[PDB]
C-alpha cells in the first residue's frame, strides 16, 4: 500500500530552522516528483517546493525561495525540506505528495496523472515566540438522552486529540474545533450522547493527547 | 525527437503521450533540465526599473538586473529601488551600492 | 502568473442533486487542470486529473469536463458525504490551486438537542470557571446563543465553537464557552444559555443553579 508518513514538524520561533520529512513507503521515491504543499489554518492549498530526483530538478515558489531547501535521499526514500529564517506567515500545515510524471512510466510502469496522487497526512508548522504548556482537564458532568463530555482547557502549540474509553466509544462524539482564548492558549470541549440509563453504571473516560507537551491524561466523566 | 531514456532533453518539453519531444519557443519559453514536462516554463520579462542582463533562450530563463542607483530584494521583487546616496550622521560608507543591496552603514 | 478562479466559492445542494463548480484559468493550460475533494482534517484527495480523467477509485459521480481556460467539476448525486471544499489546481506549471469552492449539504430543519454544564470543583480551585452550552445534530448550521447570569445578558465572556457538516446525517453542533473568574461566579446564582432556532418553534433555554439546585 503507498503511503506517505511526514514528520518535524511543530512549534519555532521566528527567525528559525525547522526541517521537515516525508517519508514514502510503497513505492520508489526516484522515478516520482515529490512536492510539498502547504495551507494556513482555515484557508486554501499552497504549493511550496517540488523535487524530482530522476531528473536532478527542484523549484519552489517565490513566497519561499532562498529559505526553503527541498532534499531527498533514495537510500533512505525520504524527502525532506529544510526551513529557515522561518515567519509567522509560515505557519501552516505542510503536506508532501507524489506527483506521476511520464518518467514515472518509463521507469516503474505506473499510471500517471500528472497531478499530485497521494498526499501525506501533514504535520503542522506554527512559528510563534510564546511558550508551549500542557492542557488541564476537566470533566463535562451530565445532567431519554443525556450528555457529557471533557473540556481541555489552555494548551499550546495545537493541536491535541481526543478519544473515548481508549477508542471503544466513537458512537455521538463530537471533538469541536479548538478557540484561542484571550490568554494566548487553545482549548476546545468533546462530548458524547449516551443513554439516561448507562449513567449510574458505566464508566465514561476521556483520553486526551498533547504531543507537543508529553502530555497524557485520562479522566473519569461522573455524575455530581 | 525522441525522448532519450523516457526524458526530453532541454530546450524542449514531452508530449502528453509521451512518445514524442517539442522545442520550447525561443523567446517565448524555455526549459533547462532534462525533463518530461508538458510544457515549457514562460520566460522572465524585465520590469522597466530592470535591464537584461541575458535575454530568454530555450535552455535557459532570461536574467534581468537592477538598473545603475538601485538594487532588489525579497520583499520588494516589484520594482527595484534606490541606494541611498549617503550615510546619516556618525555613520560611515562600508558597504557599496550594488544591484542587490543598499549601501550599509554602522 | 496565473490564477485559478473558482466558483461559486460556496454552494448547498441536497442529496441527490446534480452539483457544478466551475473554474477559470487566468491563461490557457490546455487540459492541464486536476480537480481536488479536501475534508476536515484529512488532506486533499485527487478527483480528476488531465481534465477530464476519472482518478482510480474515485466514486463515478465525480466528472472533470474542461479544456482551455474554463473548466467544469460535476459532482453528479450528491450524498452525505460529499461535504467538502473542491479546489481546481493547475497542474503542470507552477501549481496554483484555486480558492476553493465549499459544498454543504442541504437537509432538513432539525432542532438543536441543549445542554447545560457547570463548571468542575477541580477547575474552581484553578481560579477559573467555564460553563458550557452545547447544541447537538442541528440544521442549518446558523444559531443564536446568549448568555444569561442572574437573567443579565452577558456580553464579551463567551465564545462559539462549530463541528462539521456530520457524513452521514448532515447536522452540525456547536458550544459556547462562558468563562468567568471565581469570584464572578460565585457573585450569583443563575445560569441559562438560550439557543434560539429556526428548528426551535420558540427559545429553548437550559439552566442550572450554583450549588447544585
Amino acid at each position: 500500500e503507498v503511503q506517505l508518513v511526514e514528520s518535524g514538524g511543530g512549534l519555532v520561533q521566528p527567525g528559525g530552522s525547522l526541517r521537515l520529512s516525508c517519508a514514502a513507503s510503497g513505492f520508489s521515491i526516484y522515478s516520482y516528483s515529490i512536492h510539498w504543499v502547504r495551507q494556513a489554518p482555515g484557508k486554501g492549498l499552497e504549493w511550496v517546493a517540488s523535487i524530482s530526483p530522476y531528473s536532478g530538478y527542484t523549484s519552489y515558489a517565490d513566497s519561499v525561495k532562498g529559505r526553503f531547501t527541498i532534499s531527498a535521499d533514495t537510500s533512505k526514500n525520504t524527502a525532506y525540506l529544510q526551513m529557515n529564517s522561518l515567519r509567522a506567515e509560515d505557519t501552516a500545515v505542510y503536506y508532501c505528495s507524489r506527483y506521476s510524471s511520464y518518467y514515472s512510466y518509463y521507469y516503474s510502469s505506473s499510471s500517471y496523472s500528472y497531478a499530485m496522487d497521494y498526499w501525506g497526512q501533514g504535520t503542522l508548522v506554527t512559528v510563534s515566540s510564546a511558550s508551549t504548556k500542557g492542557p488541564s482537564v476537566f470533566p463535562l458532568a451530565p445532567s431519554g438522552t443525556a450528555a457529557l463530555g471533557c473540556l481541555v482547557k489552555d494548551y499550546f502549540p495545537e493541536p491535541v486529540t481526543v478519544s473515548w474509553n481508549s477508542g471503544a466509544l466513537t458512537s455521538g462524539v463530537h471533538t469541536f474545533p479548538a478557540v484561542l482564548q484571550s490568554s494566548g492558549l487553545y482549548s476546545l470541549s468533546s462530548v458524547v450522547t449516551v443513554p439516561s440509563s448507562s449513567l449510574g453504571t458505566q464508566t465514561y473516560i476521556c483520553n486526551v493527547n498533547h504531543k507537543p507537551s508529553n502530555t497524557k491524561v485520562d479522566k473519569k466523566v461522573e455524575p455530581k | 525527437s525522441s525522448p532519450s531514456e523516457g526524458l526530453c532533453p532541454p530546450g524542449h518539453h514531452i508530449s502528453e503521450d509521451g512518445r514524442d519531444c517539442i522545442s520550447c519557443k525561443y523567446g517565448q519559453d524555455y526549459s533547462t533540465h532534462w525533463n518530461d514536462l508538458l510544457f515549457c516554463l514562460r520566460c522572465t520579462r524585465c520590469d522597466s526599473g530592470e535591464v537584461e542582463l541575458s535575454p530568454c533562450t530555450t535552455t535557459r530563463n532570461t536574467v534581468c538586473q537592477c538598473e545603475e542607483g538601485t538594487f532588489r530584494e525579497e520583499d520588494s521583487p516589484e520594482m527595484c529601488r534606490k541606494c541611498r546616496t549617503g550615510c546619516p550622521r556618525g555613520m560611515v560608507k562600508v558597504g557599496d551600492c550594488t544591484p542587490w543591496s543598499d549601501i550599509e552603514c554602522v | 502568473d496565473i490564477q485559478m478562479t473558482q466558483s461559486p466559492s460556496s454552494l448547498s445542494a441536497s442529496v441527490g442533486d446534480r452539483v457544478t463548480i466551475t473554474c477559470r484559468a487566468s491563461q490557457d493550460v490546455n487540459t492541464a487542470v486536476a480537480w481536488y475533494q479536501q475534508k476536515p482534517g484529512k488532506a486533499p484527495k485527487l478527483l480528476i486529473y488531465a481534465a477530464s480523467y476519472l482518478y482510480s477509485g474515485v466514486p463515478s459521480r465525480f466528472s472533470g469536463s474542461g479544456s482551455g481556460t474554463d473548466f467544469t467539476l460535476t459532482i453528479s448525486s450528491l450524498q452525505p458525504e460529499d461535504f467538502a471544499t473542491y479546489y481546481c489546481q493547475s497542474s503542470s506549471s507552477p501549481y496554483t490551486f484555486g480558492q476553493g469552492t465549499k459544498v454543504e449539504i442541504k437537509r432538513t430543519v432539525a432542532a438543536p438537542s441543549v445542554f447545560i454544564f457547570p463548571p468542575s470543583d477541580e477547575q474552581l480551585k484553578s481560579g477559573t470557571a467555564s460553563v458550557v452550552c452545547l447544541l447537538n445534530n442541528f440544521y442549518p448550521r446558523e444559531a443564536k446563543v446568549q448568555w444569561k447570569v442572574d437573567n443579565a445578558l452577558q456580553s464579551g465572556n463567551s465564545q462559539e465553537s462549530v463541528t462539521e457538516q456530520d457524513s452521514k446525517d448532515s447536522t452540525y453542533s456547536l458550544s459556547s464557552t462562558l468563562t468567568l473568574s471565581k469570584a464572578d461566579y460565585e457573585k450569583h446564582k443563575v445560569y441559562a444559555c438560550e439557543v434560539t432556532h429556526q428548528g426551535l418553534s420558540s427559545p429553548v433555554t437550559k439552566s442550572f443553579n450554583r450549588g447544585e439546585c
